[PDB]
């Protein structure tokens, strides 16, 4: 798919002794890519009678949400490929190793601003659960108290958590 | 043998254009600069052009 | 494509009176002593912009104070501003990622701001604190302001905009030197040298301060 | 069962594939997408980082 993209440049001098010069536009591309995926499987029939119950009613059954737990496994493999390794991206990428600093409470207020001047158009967040843990721990007051709150707490700060 | 996919031709698409929009938003206003006075206004309407009062 | 560029002239001109506006600051308060009392540097290492420094900012006009308002922003600054701005009382974690007002005064945030650039990776910051309201300016017109003409044995097709406007702050009074011309001035040539202030002491009124991001 | 997915975003590009189509699992992970936009507008951010000590 092609895109059009927006003009730009300088006004000029306007001036005698000498004449203007009109500009032009650029136009850019865009592509994507189709997949497709199926698996099988299968039984035994004297197996089936001998054990007392049916395998194949109950695989069957049980078939319908093994694709979800598929389409995440491709999900979290073209995330990692999209920002693989590539300089271009390093804008949208931070990185806290070299063993200081935790993830707390200012590195997440890093991250939220990344985008300099769009912003709040980020709203939900992605965790693990010792992160989350880790999170908690830090969250407790000193006011107030030990103990009341707490452990799970959506949201974080004015942004869904999963 | 088989059909083949090497064999019945495979077509392409296209969509129309879309018009794609440069951001750095700009604004910096409102502020100085604003509020047009009427002297500045003796610069900017003919006649007595420029170049610029005291 | 006529139709689309067409289409998208209109906000075009905006960031360009923008980019002429940062240009006649930075050569109004460029390297004239005679300015000195509204501007202060945070430059040596020392100095993070917090909580006090904007203080000195705020009173830099002595007496005269509230004449200020609004403030000028780049994104990495309000970021720092909030990591400081994290209570121990309360809380992890409730508020909070944007915050106008700052103290009594409004805020726009920015992307493009003077940005310098030392060695030893070092930036540099500038946020203009203005809160003026404000220098001024005026339309005017020329004649012929939109007009469309083509080659007729090539093919093409054109359009021209060909607008003037007067801006100055009042303000240090302008001088004539070390210009070619004439007139208008130019960009880089309006933002060279040799403007001379004459009021002086207040209601000007707009002061700049560098610093360094936090750590 | 087939479905197409991808960002937009980055620019698939051709290369270092087998095929075709469609690409694989490990081949869809392994190397050169290319972006056009670019600033901003994409919209996803990562950041790594350790554990509270």
């Amino acid at each position: 798919m092609p895109y059009w993209n927006d003009l730009d440049g300088d006004s000029q001098v306007l001036n005698d002794t000498d004449d203007l010069v009109p500009q032009k536009i650029n136009a850019g591309q865009d592509k994507a890519v189709l997949i497709l995926r199926g698996n099988a499987w299968s039984s035994h029939d004297l197996a089936a009678t001998l054990s007392g119950s049916d395998p194949m009613q109950a695989i069957g059954s049980r078939v319908a949400a093994y694709w979800a737990r598929e389409m995440q496994k491709i999900v979290f493999a073209e995330l990692a490929g999209v920002f693989s390794n590539d300089d271009m991206k390093d804008n949208k990428l931070d990185i806290s190793g070299t063993a200081d600093g935790i993830y707390s409470a200012e590195t997440f207020v890093d991250a939220s601003y990344k985008l300099g001047d769009h912003e709040s158009l980020l709203t939900a967040i992605g965790m693990h659960s010792a992160t989350m843990a880790s999170a908690v721990k830090q969250d407790l007051i000193e006011f107030v108290k030990d103990s009341q709150s707490g452990i799970r707490f959506p949201t974080y700060m004015n942004k869904r958590v999963i | 043998a088989y059909t083949k996919i090497s064999d019945v031709i495979v077509p392409e698409l296209f969509n129309p254009y879309v018009i794609n929009t440069t951001t750095q938003l700009s604004a910096f206003f409102q502020s100085g600069i604003a509020a047009t006075d009427d002297e500045l206004n003796a610069l900017a309407k003919k006649a007595g052009g420029g170049s610029t009062l005291n | 494509p006529m139709q689309a560029i067409g289409s998208r002239v209109a906000a075009y001109w905006a960031r360009e009176m923008q980019k002429i506006v940062f240009a006649e600051l930075a050569g109004v308060f460029s390297n004239d002593d005679m300015k000195d009392n509204k501007l202060d540097i945070s430059g040596t290492a020392d100095g993070i912009y917090s909580a006090e420094t904007f203080v000195d900012a705020s009173y830099k006009l002595g007496d005269h104070e509230s004449l200020l308002t609004a403030i000028g922003m780049h994104s990495a600054t309000m970021a720092s501003a909030v990591k400081q701005d994290l209570i121990e009382f309360v809380k992890d974690s409730q508020s909070g990622i944007r915050f106008p007002t700052y103290m009594n005064k409004r805020v726009i945030v920015d992307d493009s701001m003077p940005v310098e650039t030392l060695e030893d990776g070092t930036k540099v910051f500038t946020s203009y604190l203005f809160g003026a309201g404000a220098l001024g300016y005026a339309e005017g017109q020329p004649e012929v302001p939109t007009e469309t003409a083509r080659n007729a044995l090539g093919s093409q097709d054109i359009l021209i905009n060909r607008k003037h406007f007067v801006l100055h702050p009042r303000g240090v009074k302008f001088t004539e030197n070390a210009m070619a011309g004439t007139t208008p001035t130019d960009e880089e040539l309006a933002n060279g040298a040799n403007w001379q202030r004459v009021y002086d002491p207040k209601k000007i009124r707009i002061v700049q301060f560098k610093h360094r991001l936090q750590a």
